[PDB]
RNA sequence: AUGAUUUU
RNA sequence: GACCUGGCGGUGCUUCAUAUCCCUCUAGAGGAGCCUGUUCUGUAAUCGAUAAACCCCGAUCAACCUCACCACCUCUUGCUCAGCCUAUAUACCGCCAUCUUCAGCAAACCCUGAUGAAGGCUACAAAGUAAGCGCAAGUACCCACGUAAAGACGUUAGGUCAAGGUGUAGCCCAUGAGGUGGCAAGAAAUGGGCUACAUUUUCUACCCCAGAAAACUACGAUAGCCCUUAUGAAACUUAAGGGUCGAAGGUGGAUUUAGC
């Protein structure tokens, strides 16, 4: 019942990124230091590459939670610019007004 | 702002001083240096509980146990 | 949770406690299209096939 | 309640931002929004814990909607028993 | 020319209220906000959550009370309490009003895990500020 | 039969001498049928007047202080006076307060709106103590200053410690006290490597 | 803050259209609101998955979906105990039968718990017989269940079996009194025998035991008056403080539908002196009925001072919560207000009217009639139009009994012109009410007395043309105008020098 | 259109609400003024709308409601005023009276501004035109110029309003005495994002300490020292006073200008009135409103525009 | 998504497309215009597909002096209710499709000779029930404007009469 | 110097 | 044939434009290198804007994702009481552009033109009265100035079915969904911007009293090559730093932009 399949895929990526998150943190800790032996670091590199693709946190995009717009989205309200302006003009957003100075 | 939230009644020493969980880990070597960094990071972390902080240490111990053969190749002994 | 925010309102509408103008508009348009003749082809019914 | 209170007005903060006025191909024209946050600081001194608790509960329950409150404490304490004298 | 939340002129028989007759540039000058909360404050958080809750509440109330609401809704939050104030008509029977009010308050309280209280002010008809 | 007729507002039944705090016990939305005040709000039209209180959404959009009338405030404070203690008379001035309580603790509580009240900013604990109050000789004073570094301000002669690592405020307070204790003990303690100064 | 008089009950809305007008509307609005809450709860229980999202810190257990299902489907003692806790009588007994057929052992505590569930909500008899060991707890709960199910003779037989082998004794006392219809002395002898059994078993009677005895003695209207005092002395000797239910049972027993009620007056006086300046706590389920019964005695005795003592006792501390349900509070308020109107100064009565009505309750039509009678006795008729307006507000517009009383009172005697005009306006308003009766769907009532009073008031106020219209209503509704009304018509005609009007009066008189 | 009966009902409601409001605030109903009502309304119903007329207002119905004239025709329909069928009876009757007084006078023979048009409409209730206002003013001026009697002078003064003529004299800071007894004056000056507070003593060695530093070291630029020399050199008092000034914010030039304004205002407490006026006429006592203009969206700068392409 | 929904007015305004540059200079035909249909007319609050009966909203709150419980109509009963609603909708549609005969004037599509009924009463309690008004000519005159271009106006000639010798005409 | 045809 | 209204006139007169039409004032673009759009060419490889009113524009932004494109493969009541970024912006709602750096648009009446389209003013006044929108007035920032904001009715079937929704038309084993991999470049031209061609300059201390460099080791790439670092699972590609080299450029053709 999401807005579109693109939003549905993004939700799945977020869910699969929330999972395996600690495992990525633990493996990447091995990879991001020079104290550990290089052979162990390379094995950690192989393990983190073998991890599922969707678990990568950089595949998550902050889309609008109302129109699934991939860009023009304010992160504080998680709304696209058009939806944000529509609510602000109607007055349904507290403490938000036209800026004149 | 904290009512109804108790981290199992843990104290500051339990949250911070995690060196007691590194008894299995060797006290000398690069593995010790890496675990000192991990424990220092866990101690400074305010968003994690004692249970999960120990779980990270447990995972590193299990991973090093599995990869002991590589450590033997690199002239490192674990446990 | 769009699944919750949609199924809950769908249940309320079927229970007669929520009136959706948009859903009424879609149902009325679909009924008129069926009366006109344009009905949704069933799965496996290939007009081009 | 007999509490010594001093009230002053911290400087206001205005957070402004800009967005596209149109839906397409109209980057030049913008609509600017702002959020104004007005601050009021009331400092009450020389009160006990019981008096402070009652005063806080009374004001917080009577606090109107759309108003945020941050209360900073200054608790007086003595030296701990271990730090009384240099045993080491 | 701008057409953002503006009721344009007409033959002159169109009735409008105070809120819908005032353009968005009159916000905080001639009319206030329809929702009040601490989310949109310096240092505070959960602004997105409050916005989503407000949008759902307005749609839920609109569908739960068809042909009843006259003007927009006033949403207020004080700590954990949520206050929903609406201006409704008098066509429906008081039994239907009380039944819906009790049902709406209970359903929203369980859904949002906060005490929700609904207040209604009935008017004989929709108040007309002017005729555009 | 005709439609049900609304009764006249109870403001007519209300008298001039009335217990208004009883009429408005708690914070409530504005009700013209319950408020006997002919208050008008709204920008007037040309050759017009502000809209009447009946059906005025602008009045409803105002947080009303009807429940906080001066009479109500005095009565509420009188009842709550039984719940409050008295500040010690000997601590008349801040100098006396500093003399008897060298250690000061600062913590912040945050009041928000919404179902959740959790706030990570409520874990910060600040401990301030003047090193003059602490029993420190020359060696302990110098070693303590070097250990704390920028945590000590020489102009005010105040050592400030901020603790936020612990999830709970009580744990941060305990850690702050523990840090002050070990700093004091180690400063008094003398090490052999210090001879290479 | 203090109680406000102009305000309606807090449960209702504060909107003129939404505020209830009468007691029936008040009850209907509450039932509708409760119906909405039940519907919302039904939806939540039927679809828990739509509300399983915790967003409030700290957690609020009450605002969570409700689950009442036997999750553990395995046939075992633990799951059987789970169904017992869930109070699934049909599932528990079927599972117990399946467990017994399987042959696995069942604990005595679990069997006793199952019996308690079955007794409160046959199968219970079959399980009780199937018990390898029946303990005193099983016998006690089975007797209590039989008494609750009105199987008093069976409960007595089971107690005899227990003898062969506190709440039980209370069930026995109820069983002995109710099972048979013997004389009062025989029932008292049975109670004494049960008490002797209680002493032999070293069991102390409690407050519930005393209340059950008094209510059983209440079944005999007059034969058990003195034994009620004997039971009360027993309660004081043991040390059990009488509860509101205990006093309710005493007053309902000692006071009976008789004329003198001298002892009933003495009993209520002693009880009020005993309970003067004492706060109360919930002790017995019949504590609510104490205040309504006491108010009924006060109304019967016509002792307003006693009623004020009862009202003062009710308002002392938290005793106001014992006023009882809606029917109890309506009876209490109605009798209290009626006695106030009967035996108090009119000024103080109006003050009580303002304080109670409508904040305390919505008045009944008979109560409004009594208020009019009090005003008639006080000879303060300027408030009669105000009472008519109050009756219209409170839903007494078309009762037609208040309308007749108001019209008769206003037209009984002549008044100064200012009061006469006000009475004429009230008569016109009542006339409009008669023209807009909801009863007109079946039939419209135009009483001859009502028509005469309205016409008399109009003539005394100078509404000659309206009087002729009233005369037209007289001949339309086959009602005969009175001689005094005709004389007033003749006087108006003579003043206006209208022989045509005089002939009209003569024609209608003939 | 509001009738007189409706106005009376509003007046009665206003009185009842005023007594209720006084009861709510716990003050004397008799000694309750409109200012007290305004304070109670502001506290009970706090409104932050910038336009005051959009805030809740509880005033007398006479002031709140507009002004309407009475019906000229009664039950019989006969108008009450002879000049009714002109549509502007109030104006034309007034013109008739002025012309009559002008004839009578012919037979006999700074802060006062003429009434504005809007207030003339209020006095005459009925609407007037711009040239109607011009004709009425012309008659009043002609009436005033002619020999006026007692009634004519009163009539002319009826249509005049007082104007407060604000003086341009610069205020003088009070002279204070320090611990040593030296006389000094303290003033402040403000340039663009620059604030300076200057303490100038009556007698001294001609020093100017800027933030505890001498002027030639604090401002190496010669132009800044020229600015500091401007006040004292103008009044021919160069080197005869000592200044201790603290300045914060802005650039070097803004700080110099702020100090110059602060010293000039402080020096006015020691120079004569004519010198004070001469300094004001020279621009030494006027705050400069020139501040940085905001940048507008869609433009490179404040006034600078993006490059415009015809095709 | 639930949030990606509009109200009845927001949907019908777009669907009807009354505004737009098409209906400004005669750029579109009026034959394909569709009329707005109210979807909240025949619906009663408390009616659902499942056929649940809520006490106080769908069914009377109290029956036989007792508070009713939550009920659910049977499958056959619910089918009857659905069939009744469909039949009522079809009857309403049939009534709208019914055409009222109008008396034609000089021709079938000519406005001339068509009576306008009695003249509107005056504001001073004056009536003209005796007079009758009939149209003689309806012409669409045009003028040129700087902004809009062609400006369309309607010029109508009418005649009034009572049948007793008093009559007149106007434009 | 020029501005393809039909589009109220 | 004679007219009503509007437009237009290399149409007359008068007053005019105040960053504004000309003579004037300052700094730029167009020629150099680089960054970034667009047009044409090429591949298997999106779409839209594309006179004023497009061209660092939808994007306050593309290694995977975004992605809607292409190649291959997989699935059929499919996250959804389906779905479709599929054709129609010449069916629309919704946000807008421009005249507007305007001041007009007018309901409802009355009068004139013999009751035609149409028109409705002269103040020492000769048919106009006018609700309402806009202007104005208020409001925001540092004032009453200035700048913001606002700016009606309409013109350009102006832009947006790809923010979202929606009428009509089209598919339902595919014009729907998913996975892997891959292109997003330059023959050439052009818009905008950045850096320079230096002496009012370049380097250093300093933030305004100095010492050096200054024509083939002078100025000048943020260009090219190598290395390191930061984020990322993935950096020949993104960014930062260091090392190496020191190119065209020597004040710019026709033309053109902004500023009181
Ligand atoms: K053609
Ligand atoms: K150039
Ligand atoms: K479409
Ligand atoms: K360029
Ligand atoms: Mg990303
Ligand atoms: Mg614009
Ligand atoms: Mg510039
Ligand atoms: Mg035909
Ligand atoms: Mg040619
Ligand atoms: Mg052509
Ligand atoms: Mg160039
Ligand atoms: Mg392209
Ligand atoms: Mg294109
Ligand atoms: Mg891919
Ligand atoms: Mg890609
Ligand atoms: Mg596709
Ligand atoms: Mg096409
Ligand atoms: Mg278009
Ligand atoms: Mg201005
Ligand atoms: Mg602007
Ligand atoms: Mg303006
Ligand atoms: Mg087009
Ligand atoms: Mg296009
Ligand atoms: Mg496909
Ligand atoms: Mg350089
Ligand atoms: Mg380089
Ligand atoms: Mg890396
Ligand atoms: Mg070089």
């Amino acid at each position: 019942h999401y807005v579109d399949w693109r939003m549905w895929r993004d939700v799945k990526r977020r869910k699969m990124a929330y999972e395996y998150a600690d495992e990525r943190l633990r493996i990447n800790s091995l990879r991001k230091n020079t104290i550990l032996p290089k052979i162990l670091q390379d094995v950690a590199d192989e393990e983190i590459a073998a991890l599922p693709r969707d678990s990568c946190p950089v595949r998550i995009r902050n889309r609008c939670v109302m129109t699934s717009r991939p860009r023009g989205v304010k992160r504080r309200w998680r709304l696209s610019r058009i939806v944000f302006r529509h609510l602000a003009d109607h007055g349904q957003l507290s403490g938000i007004q036209r800026a004149t100075w | 702002n904290e009512a109804g939230f108790d981290d199992d009644g843990s104290e500051f020493h339990e949250h911070i001083f995690l060196e007691k969980h590194l008894e299995s880990f060797p006290k000398q070597g690069p593995i010790r240096h890496f675990m000192e960094l991990v424990t220092c990071g866990l101690s400074k972390n305010p968003y994690l509980s004692v249970k999960q902080k120990v779980e990270h240490i447990e995972w590193f111990r299990n991973y090093f146990n599995e990869k002991k053969d590589i450590l033997k190749e690199s002239n490192i002994q674990f446990n | 949770n769009h699944h919750t925010y949609a199924e809950l309102m769908q249940t309320l509408r079927f229970l007669g406690l929520y009136r959706d103008e948009h859903q009424d508009f879609m149902d009325e348009q679909k009924r008129l299209k069926k009366l006109r003749g344009k009905e949704k082809p069933k799965k496996g019914e290939g007009k081009r096939a | 309640l007999g509490i010594s209170i001093k009230v002053h007005e911290p400087p206001r903060k205005i957070e402004r931002f800009t967005l596209l006025q149109s839906v397409h191909i109209y980057k030049k024209h913008r609509v600017q929004y702002e959020m104004r946050t007005l601050y009021r600081c009331l400092e009450l001194e020389h009160l006990t814990g019981s008096t402070a608790d009652v005063y806080l509960e009374y004001i917080q329950r009577n606090l109107p909607e759309g108003v945020a409150m941050e209360v900073t404490k200054t608790q007086l304490e003595q030296l701990p028993e271990h730090i009384k004298e240099p045993i080491w | 020319k701008n057409r953002a939340a503006r009721v344009r002129v007409s033959k002159g028989d169109k009735p409008v209220t105070y809120e819908e007759a005032h353009a968005p540039h009159y916000i905080a000058h001639r009319k206030g906000w329809l929702s009040l909360h601490t989310g949109n404050l310096d240092g505070e958080d959960h602004a997105a959550e409050r916005t989503v809750e407000d949008v759902f509440l307005r749609k839920f109330m609109w569908g739960t009370f068809p042909g009843c609401l006259a003007d927009q809704l006033v949403l207020k939050r004080r700590g954990n309490q949520l206050e929903i104030c609406a201006v409704v008509l008098r066509q429906l029977s008081p039994h239907k009003y009380y039944f819906l009010v009790g049902y709406s308050e209970t359903l929203l309280s369980y859904f949002y895990k906060c005490p929700v209280r609904l207040h209604l002010q009935t008017v004989p008809s929709k108040v007309v500020y002017k005729y555009l | 039969p005709p439609r049900r007729k609304a009764l006249p507002p109870r403001t007519e039944k209300m008298a001039v001498d009335q217990d208004w705090p009883s009429v408005y016990p708690v914070a409530a939305p504005f009700k013209p049928s319950a408020v006997p005040l002919p208050v008008r709000m709204g920008y007037p039209v040309k050759k017009g007047v502000p809209m009447a209180k009946e059906g005025n959404l602008e009045l409803l959009k105002i947080p009303n202080f009807l429940h906080l009338t001066p009479v109500a405030i005095k009565k509420h404070c009188e009842a709550l006076k039984d719940f409050c203690t008295e500040w010690p008379a000997a601590l008349d001035s801040d100098e006396k307060c500093e003399k008897h309580f060298p250690i000061e603790i600062d913590s912040t509580d945050y009041v928000s709106s919404g179902p959740s009240v959790r706030n990570p900013r409520a874990r910060v604990v600040v401990l301030r103590v003047k090193l003059s109050s602490l029993n420190l000789d020359d060696h302990a004073k110098k070693k303590l200053i070097k250990l704390v570094g920028e945590r000590y301000c020489k102009t005010t002669d105040v050592l400030t410690i901020k603790t936020d690592r612990c999830p709970l405020r009580r744990q941060n307070y305990d850690y702050a006290v523990y840090l002050l204790t070990v700093l004091y003990h180690e400063s008094w303690n003398t090490e052999e490597w210090e001879k290479s100064k | 803050v203090n109680r406000d008089t102009t305000a309606v009950p807090y449960v209702f809305q504060d909107d003129p259209y939404l505020m209830p007008a009468s007691s029936l509307e008040s009850r209907s609005f509450l039932l509708a609101k409760k119906s909405g809450e039940n519907v919302a709860k039904f939806i939540i229980n039927s679809y828990p998955k739509y509300f399983q999202k915790d967003i409030a810190e700290p957690h609020i257990p009450c605002l969570m979906p409700e689950y009442f299902e036997p999750q553990i489907k395995d046939i075992s003692e633990a799951a059987l105990k789970e169904r017992i806790e869930l109070r699934k009588v049909k599932a528990s007994v079927d599972m117990f039968d399946q467990l017994l057929q399987a042959g696995t052992t069942v604990s005595l505590e679990t069997t006793n718990s199952l019996l308690d569930l079955l007794c409160y909500y046959n199968n219970a008899e079959r399980i009780f017989s199937l018990m390898p060991e029946k303990n005193e707890h099983s016998y006690c709960t089975m007797i209590r269940g039989m008494v609750k199910h009105r199987a008093y003779e069976q409960a007595l037989n089971l107690y005899t079996e227990l003898l062969n082998n506190v709440y039980t004794f209370n069930a026995l006392i109820e069983a002995t009194v109710c099972a048979i219809n013997e004389k009062f002395e025989e029932k008292w002898s049975k109670i004494l025998e049960l008490l002797r059994h209680m002493v032999a078993q070293k069991v102390k009677p409690n407050l519930q035991t005393f209340n059950t005895i008094l209510k059983c003695l209440r079944r005999f209207h007059v034969f058990a008056r003195s034994p009620a005092l004997q039971v009360l002395r027993e309660m004081k000797a043991i040390g059990i403080e009488p509860s509101l239910a205990t006093y309710h049972h005493i007053i309902r027993l000692f006071d009976q539908p008789g004329d003198p009620l001298k002892r009933s007056s003495f009993i209520i006086y002693d009880i009020m002196n005993e309970l003067m300046g004492k706060r109360f706590s919930p002790k017995d389920p019949d504590d609510d009925k104490f205040f309504q019964s006491a108010m009924s005695i006060c109304s019967s005795l016509r002792d307003l001072e006693l009623a004020y003592q009862v009202h003062g006792l009710l308002k002392t501390g938290d005793n106001w919560k014992f006023i009882g349900p809606d029917q109890h509070r309506n009876f209490y308020y109605s009798k209290f207000f009626d006695l106030i109107c009967l035996m108090e100064q009119i000024d103080v009565t109006l003050k009580w009217y303002e304080d109670l009505i409508p904040s305390a309750y919505f008045p009944h039509s008979q109560t409004m009639i009594h208020l009019l009678q009090a005003l008639d006795v006080a000879n303060r008729l300027e408030v009669i139009p105000k009472i008519w307006k109050d009756s219209k507000e409170y839903g007494h517009t078309f009762r037609s009994d208040l309308r007749e009383e108001i019209l008769m009172l206003m037209a009984r005697d002549k008044h100064p012109p200012e009061l006469q005009v006000a009475f004429a306006d009230c008569a016109a308003d009542i006339k409009s009410a008669y023209e807009s009766q909801p009863i007109r769907q079946t039939a419209q009532d135009w009483p001859a007395t009502s028509l005469n009073c309205i016409a008399i008031l109009f003539l005394r106020a100078g509404r000659t043309q309206e009087a002729w219209k009233m005369l037209g209503l007289f001949r339309k509704h086959n009602k005969i105008p009175r001689s005094e009304l005709l004389n007033e018509l003749m006087d108006s005609a003579k003043v206006s020098n209208s022989p045509s009007q005089a002939i009209e009066v003569v024609e209608l008189a003939s | 259109t509001y009738t007189e009966d409706f106005i009376k009902k509003q007046i009665e409601e206003f009185n009842i609400g005023k007594r209720h409001l006084a009861n709510m605030m716990g003050e004397d109903p008799e000694t309750f003024t409109q200012e007290d009502i305004d304070r109670a309304i502001a506290y009970l119903f706090p409104s932050g709308l910038f336009e005051k007329r959009a805030r809740p207002v509880m005033k007398h119905p006479e002031q709140i409601f507009p002004r309407q004239r009475a019906i000229q025709w009664g039950e019989d329909g006969r108008p009450f005023h002879y000049l009714f069928y002109t549509g502007k009876q109030s104006y034309y009757s007034l013109m008739h009276d002025v012309y009559g007084m002008l004839l009578n006078l012919e037979k006999h023979q700074i802060g006062s501004r003429w009434l504005i048009k809007e207030e003339l409409e209020e006095m005459l209730v009925e609407k007037l035109s711009d040239l109607d206002y011009m004709q009425f003013i012309r008659l009043l001026e002609k009436l005033l110029t002619s020999q006026c009697g007692a009634a004519e002078e009163e009539f002319v003064q009826r249509f005049r309003r007082s104007v407060t003529l604000e003086s341009k004299k610069q205020l003088i800071e009070p002279v204070q005495y320090d611990e040593q007894g030296m006389a000094f004056s303290k003033s402040e000056g403000k340039r663009k994002t620059a604030k300076a507070e200057a303490i100038v003593y009556k007698h001294g060695s001609g020093r100017i300490k800027v933030n505890g530093i001498d002027y030639q070291l604090y401002f190496p630029i010669t132009q800044d020292r020229e600015q500091l020399m401007f006040p004292f050199h103008f009044v021919d008092r160069l080197g005869k006073h000592d200044v201790t000034c603290t300045v914060s914010g802005g650039g070097r030039s803004a700080q110099a200008g702020a100090i110059r304004l602060a010293m000039a205002k402080a020096l006015c407490s020691f120079v004569t009135e004519d010198e004070v006026e001469w300094m004001r006429q020279a621009g030494l006592l006027t705050t400069d409103p020139r501040v940085r203009e905001r940048k507008k969206p869609g433009q490179e700068g404040a006034r600078r525009k993006f490059t415009w392409k015809k095709r | 998504s639930f949030f990606t929904k509009l109200t009845a007015d927001e949907l019908w305004k777009g669907a009807l497309a009354e505004t737009g540059a098409g209906a400004k200079k005669g750029r579109g035909k009026r034959t394909k215009k569709k009329k707005r249909k109210d979807l909240n007319r025949g619906q009663i609050i408390g009616e659902g597909r499942y056929g649940f009966l809520w006490p106080g909203l769908n069914v009377p709150l109290m029956k036989n002096g007792a508070v009713q419980t939550i009920a659910q109509r049977s499958k056959e009963e619910q089918e009857k209710v659905e069939a009744d609603m469909i039949q009522q909708r079809e009857e309403w549609d049939r009534k709208k499709k019914m055409k009222v005969k109008r008396e034609r004037g000089w021709s079938g599509n000519s406005w001339g000779g068509i009576s306008l009924g009695p003249p509107d009463p005056g504001p001073c309690g004056e009536t003209y029930e005796d007079f009758d008004t009939r149209i003689l000519e309806v012409r669409n005159v045009f003028t040129m404007t700087a902004k809009e271009g062609r400006k369309k106006s309607i010029r109508v000639l009418v005649a009034v009469g009572n049948g007793k010798g008093a009559a007149g005409f106007s434009i």
